[PDB]
C-alpha cells in the first residue's frame, strides 16, 4: 500500500531514495526484494533515504520495501565465540548458522554516571612497552596510533593472544577476557590470515570476528564497530570482561562521509558530517567499568587510527585522541630503524595509570616512560658530536639496553610477572656489562631460565601478588645473579 | 495549535505546524516510543514549517507524530533542589537520585543584564586562598581559567573554592561538565561526596549543583547543557544576592558541541578556541544584587603532553615543579596572573606587596642554578638574604584546605584578605626573619606561623 511499505524511486552506491513508508521510523530495519536490508536514516516530506547494507545492484527502480517494524539489532552471547559474522551478525565462515539466544540494538546510549566503577584491573597485552610505560585497564578505552605499517593491527593480535595465558581460570580470581576483534575497511585476505593465526593458536575460542571488508558496501563498514560492541556488551552487562578492537576507525569515519553525502547531507570539517566526533564519541563512552551493584563486569576498547605521514593534528586523529583515555602512538621513524613495538614515549600515555598494573608492575615500572623519553632526547643531541660528559655517556649506555629491552617481536607475550624481572634487571643495572648487540639475546635466555629454572617464583608472583620489595626482591636479585653465571 | 513532523535527518528534526509558528529557541515536545523528546527551535523554513535541534536521540521517530510548542524556551528546575543532585540539559535527574522537587524553574536562554544595576568598578572576589587572593586575585563578574595536567591537584583546588564561597561568602556553586569522559565525571561526583562539597543524606546543605552533557550525549544537548547550569547559578544570585561560582569544563567542547550543530543545519566551515565563551559572556557579570564568576578548566586537545591571556580576567597556573617542592596548591606564583592586580582596583598596599613578593621569588629563581651547583655561601650577603625570604615566602604562600582533610586529617584554612596582605608586607619587610622555615609551610596566616614556631 504506502503506510508499512514503499517503492523504489532510485538506487546506487549504497543508498536508495523510497516513495511511501509513511509509518517507518528512523533509523529502522527494512527488506527490499531479494533478502537485501537496509537502514533508514533520512525521513523526508516526499521520500525516505535509505542506506542498503547488501549488494545494490541487484535492486532495480519500482520494486518493493518493506518494513521489518524494528531498529537495526544484531545476536550476541556465547554462540558468537570462535566465529566469524558481518556487521549484522550473520555468519562468513562456513561454520553453519549462529543460533542465538539473544539480541540487542546495536547503536545505543553508554551507562550513565552511577553504575560505573574506578578502573582498576590489568588489561594485559603482553608487550613490556605497554603493559609497563603505558598499561591499559579493564573498562579503559586506549587509542593505538600511526602510520600505515607502523605495527598497530600486530600490538592488538598480541593482546588476544595474551589471554589464553590468563583464561579459562574462573576460580583463582580471574576473569576470562573475552576478545572481539572489528574490521573495518581491510583486505579480505588480511581478515583470513589474522582468523589463521586466530584459529591455530588457539585464541578463536574466546574471539569473535567482526568484518566489514574493503570490497563491503559503506553502511556496514559504518555499522560494524555499533554491532561489535553490542556483542561486547553482552559479557559486560552480564557479570563478565570483554575486550573489542576496532581496527580502524579511521575507514568507518570514511564510510560514514560516504553515507553522508550520498544521502546529500551538509559536508562538516573535512567534507565529514558535522557530527563525525559523536559518531566516536558514542561508540567508546560505551567501554566502560561498572560496580558490583551492576555485576562488576567491563568492555575495555582498543580503538585504532590511520594517521598520515605522523599527523596526530589532523582532525579525526584529534577527536578520538580527545575521547580516548590516553594513547599509544606508534612511529615510523622507531619502526624503520627495528625499534618495535614502536611506541613513542613522549606523545603515548595512559590516563589510568599504575590502577591498571599490579603491585610487582607498579613497583618497578614507575620511572621507565620518562628515562626512555629523556634517553632518545640525549641520543638526538649526541648526533652533534659536542663533547658528552661521563655521567651523560651513562645515561646514554643505559637507556639504549633500556630500548633493547622494550623491543619485542609478533606473537611473543610475556607474563606480568616475566615483565616485572625484565624490567627489574634493566633498571637495577644488570644489562651494563653486556654489550648493546646481545641485549635481546641476554633476554632470550633469561626467560628460558626463568620458564624452567624458577617457574615457582613467577607462580608466585602471580597468585601472591606484592610489590618488589624484601623477600620477594632477594627472589628476583638470586634468579638474576644465577643467569648472570650461566650467560658467563 | 500542534505541529507534526515532517521531516528527520539526525538531529535536525523538521515541525510543521497550523496555529502559531513558534519562536526562535523555544521548547517544542513529542513522544519518541512513550518516553518524551524535547526539541529546540532554530529556523523558520517557509510553508509553515521549523527546524530544530533534538536535544536526545531521534531514532524511532516517525512523520505526522504530534508536537507541542511549550510557548518558551528550555524550562529547568533551579533553587535549593538541584543541590547535591546531577541534572541533564533539559534538567532531568541523571544520579540515579529521585524527583527533583523544586518549587520554581527557569528558562535557560535569559537576556543579559543591563547598564542600570551593574556594579560599578572592578571588585575583587576574596577566595581566602593566600596565593590566589595576593599574586592572581580574582574578579566579580569575571572569567577565570584555571590551569593544569594530571597530578597537580586542579579538582581539589575546585572543590576548595566551592567550599571556600559557601564558607567566607554564604555563597552557592554549579559545575557543568560539557562533552567530557564519563569516567572521569563519576570520580570527581565521588570525590565530591569524600570531601563533602556533595552531601547525599543531607543534601540540600551540600555547597553544589552538577549539570552533566558528557560526551555520549547529542550535539544539540552539549551545545545547551551550559546554559542549563547557567541558569540554576542564575536563581542562587537572584534569589539570596550572593556571589555564585559558575564552573565549566570545558568551553572547548562547548564551542566544540557548536559547532557540529552549525554544520548540521547546513553551514560552510572555514589560541581563542578554548577560552572564547558565546553570548553567554553577558551573563557573567558583577550586579548589585550578587554576581556570577566563571571558573573554567581550559582545555584543548592536547592530551598528548601536560601561552597567555585571550577572554579571561585571571589565570591560575598549577605546576608540577610546584607540586614536586611540596607546595599544595600547586599555584605558580609568577605564571599566575590578574588584570585587577592593579593599584586602581585592588588598593596601593595589596598591589606593592604582591609586587614585592614577585620580585623575591623572581630574583630567587635566577639564583637557583648557584646555590644548587655551589653552597649557599657563594652569594653575596644581600642575596643571601633574599633567598632566605624567598623560601619562607614559597612555604608561606602553601595552605591546607578544607576539602583535603579526609585524605590528610589537618584541618583547612580560609586567610583572610587583610590577614594575607599584612602577613606577606611584614615577612618582606623582614619582621619574621627569626622565624623558622617549616613554620610558614601548610599554616593560613603569620598568627599561625607564630603559633607553630613555639610548638617546634
Amino acid at each position: 500500500e504506502v503506510a508499512e511499505v514503499g517503492q523504489v524511486l532510485s538506487v546506487g552506491d549504497g543508498i536508495a531514495r523510497v516513495y511511501g513508508l509513511d509509518k517507518v521510523q528512523a533509523g529502522e530495519m527494512v527488506e527490499f526484494p531479494g533478502g537485501i536490508r537496509g537502514m533508514v536514516l533520512n525521513l523526508e516530506t516526499d521520500n525516505v533515504g535509505v542506506v542498503i547494507f547488501g549488494d545494490d545492484r541487484d535492486i532495480k527502480e519500482g520494486d518493493t520495501v518493506k518494513r521489518t517494524g524494528a531498529i537495526v539489532e544484531v545476536p550476541a552471547g556465547k554462540e558468537l565465540l570462535g566465529r566469524v559474522v558481518d556487521a549484522l551478525g550473520n555468519p562468513i565462515d562456513g561454520k553453519g548458522p549462529l543460533n542465538a539466544s539473544e539480541r540487542r540494538i546495536a547503536d545505543v546510549k553508554a551507562p550513565g554516571i552511577m553504575p560505573r566503577k574506578s578502573v582498576h584491573e590489568p588489561m594485559a597485552t603482553g608487550l613490556k612497552s605497554v603493559d609497563a610505560m603505558i598499561p591499559v585497564g579493564r573498562g579503559q578505552r586506549e587509542l593505538i596510533i600511526g602510520d600505515r605499517q607502523t605495527g598497530k593491527t600486530a600490538i592488538a593480535l598480541d593482546t588476544i593472544l595474551n589471554q589464553a595465558n590468563y583464561n579459562g581460570r574462573e576460580a583463582d580470581g580471574m576473569k576470562t577476557l573475552h576478545c572481539i576483534y572489528v574490521a573495518v575497511g581491510q583486505k579480505r585476505s588480511t581478515v583470513a590470515q589474522l582468523v589463521k593465526k586466530l584459529e591455530e593458536t588457539g585464541a578463536m575460542a574466546y574471539t569473535t570476528v567482526v568484518a566489514a571488508t574493503a570490497s563491503d558496501p559503506a553502511p556496514m563498514q559504518y555499522l560494524a564497530p555499533y554491532s561489535a560492541t553490542a556483542m561486547g556488551e553482552y559479557f559486560r552487562d552480564n557479570g563478565m570482561d570483554a575486550l573489542i578492537i576496532y581496527d580502524d576507525l579511521s575507514k568507518q569515519a570514511v564510510a560514514y562521509r560516504q553515507m553522508s553525502l550520498l544521502l546529500r547531507r551538509p559536508p562538516g570539517r573535512e567534507a565529514y558530517p558535522g557530527d563525525v566526533f559523536y559518531l566516536h564519541s558514542r561508540l567508546l563512552e560505551r567501554s566502560a567499568k561498572l560496580n558490583e551493584a551492576n555485576g562488576a563486569g567491563s568492555l575495555t576498547a582498543l580503538p585504532i587510527i590511520e594517521t598520515q605521514a605522523g599527523d596526530v593534528s589532523a582532525y579525526i586523529p584529534t577527536n578520538v585522541i580527545s575521547i580516548t583515555d590516553g594513547q599509544i602512538f606508534l612511529e615510523t621513524e622507531l619502526f624503520f630503524q627495528g625499534i618495535r613495538p614502536a611506541v613513542n614515549t613522549g606523545l603515548s600515555v595512559s590516563r589510568v595509570g599504575s590502577a591498571a598494573q599490579t603491585k610487582a608492575m607498579k613497583s618497578v615500572a614507575g620511572p621507565v616512560k620518562l628515562e626512555l623519553a629523556q634517553y632518545r632526547e640525549m641520543a638526538a643531541f649526541a648526533q652533534f658530536g659536542s663533547d658528552l660528559d661521563a655521567a651523560t655517556q651513562k645515561l646514554l649506555n643505559r637507556g639504549a639496553r633500556l630500548t633493547e629491552l622494550m623491543k619485542q617481536p609478533q606473537y611473543s607475550p610475556l607474563t606480568n610477572a616475566e615483565i616485572v624481572i625484565v624490567i627489574y634487571a634493566g633498571t637495577k643495572g644488570y644489562l651494563d656489562g653486556i654489550p648493546v648487540r646481545d641485549v635481546t639475546k641476554w633476554e632470550h635466555g633469561l626467560l628460558q631460565y626463568l620458564r624452567n629454572q624458577k617457574a615457582d617464583l613467577l607462580e608466585d608472583m602471580t597468585k601472591n601478588d606484592r610489590k618488589v620489595a624484601g623477600e620477594l626482591e632477594d627472589a628476583i636479585k638470586a634468579a638474576l645473579d644465577g643467569y648472570a653465571k650461566t650467560y658467563a | 495549535a500542534n505541529g507534526k513532523i515532517t521531516q528527520v535527518i539526525g538531529a535536525v528534526v523538521d515541525v510543521q505546524f497550523d496555529g502559531q509558528l513558534p519562536a526562535i529557541l523555544n521548547a517544542l515536545e513529542t513522544e519518541n516510543n512513550g518516553k518524551r523528546l524535547v526539541l529546540e527551535v532554530a529556523q523558520h523554513l517557509g510553508e509553515n514549517t521549523v527546524r530544530t535541534i533534538a536535544m536526545d536521540a531521534t531514532e524511532g521517530l516517525v512523520r505526522g507524530l504530534p508536537v507541542k510548542d511549550t510557548g518558551g524556551p528550555i524550562m529547568v528546575p533551579v533553587g535549593d533542589a538541584t543541590l547535591g543532585r546531577i541534572l541533564n540539559v533539559v534538567g532531568e535527574p541523571v544520579d540515579e537520585g529521585g524527583p527533583v522537587e523544586a518549587t520554581q524553574t527557569r528558562a535557560i536562554h535569559q537576556q543579559a543584564p543591563d547598564f542600570a544595576a551593574q556594579a560599578t568598578a572592578s571588585e575583587i572576589l576574596v577566595t581566602g586562598i593566600k596565593v590566589i587572593d595576593l599574586l592572581a586575585p580574582y574578579s566579580k563578574g569575571g572569567k577565570i581559567g584555571l590551569f593544569g595536567g594530571a597530578g597537580v591537584g586542579k579538582t581539589v583546588l575546585i572543590m576548595e573554592l566551592i567550599n571556600n564561597i559557601a564558607k567566607v561568602h554564604s555563597g552557592y556553586s554549579v559545575f557543568a561538565g560539557v562533552g567530557e569522559r564519563t569516567r572521569e565525571g563519576n570520580d570527581l561526583y565521588h570525590e565530591m561526596v569524600e570531601s563533602g562539597v556533595i552531601k547525599p543524606d543531607d543534601l540540600s546543605k551540600s555547597q553544589v549543583a552538577l549539570v552533566y552533557g558528557q560526551m555520549n550525549e547529542p550535539p544539540g544537548a552539549r551545545m545547551r547543557v551550559a546554559l542549563t547550569g547557567l541558569t540554576v547559578a542564575e536563581q542562587f544570585r537572584d534569589a539570596t544576592g550572593t556571589d555564585v561560582l559558575f564552573f565549566v569544563d570545558n568551553i572547548f567542547r562547548f564551542t566544540q558541541a557548536g559547532s557540529e550543530v552549525s554544520a548540521l543545519l547546513g553551514r560552510i566551515p572555514s589560541p581563542t578556541l578554548a577560552t572564547d565563551m558565546g553570548a553567554m559572556q553577558e551573563r557573567i557579570t558583577s550586579t548589585k544584587n550578587g554576581s556570577i564568576t566563571s571558573i573554567q578548566a581550559v582545555y584543548v586537545p592536547a592530551d598528548d603532553l601536560t601561552t597567555t591571556f585571550a577572554h579571561l580576567d585571571a589565570t591560575t597556573v598549577l605546576s608540577r615543579a610546584i607540586s614536586e617542592l611540596g607546595i599544595y596548591p600547586a599555584v605558580d606564583p609568577l605564571d599566575s596572573n590578574s588584570r585587577i592586580l592593579d593599584p586602581a582596583v585592588v588598593g596601593e598596599e595589596h598591589y606593592q606587596v604582591a609586587r614585592d613578593v614577585q620580585g623575591i621569588l623572581q630574583k630567587y629563581k635566577s639564583l637557583q642554578d648557584i646555590i644548587a651547583i655551589l653552597g649557599m655561601d657563594e652569594l653575596s650577603e644581600e642575596d643571601k638574604l633574599t633567598v632566605a625570604r624567598a623560601r619562607k615566602i614559597q612555604r608561606f604562600l602553601s595552605q591546607p584546605f578544607d576539602v583535603a582533610k579526609v585524605f590528610t586529617g589537618s584541618d583547612g584554612v580560609q586567610v583572610p584578605l587583610e590577614d594575607t596582605i599584612k602577613s606577606f608586607k611584614a615577612v618582606v619587610a623582614g619582621e619574621y626573619d627569626h622565624l623558622p622555615e617549616a613554620a610558614f609551610y601548610m599554616v593560613g596566616g603569620i598568627e599561625d606561623v607564630k603559633a607553630k614556631a613555639q610548638r617546634l
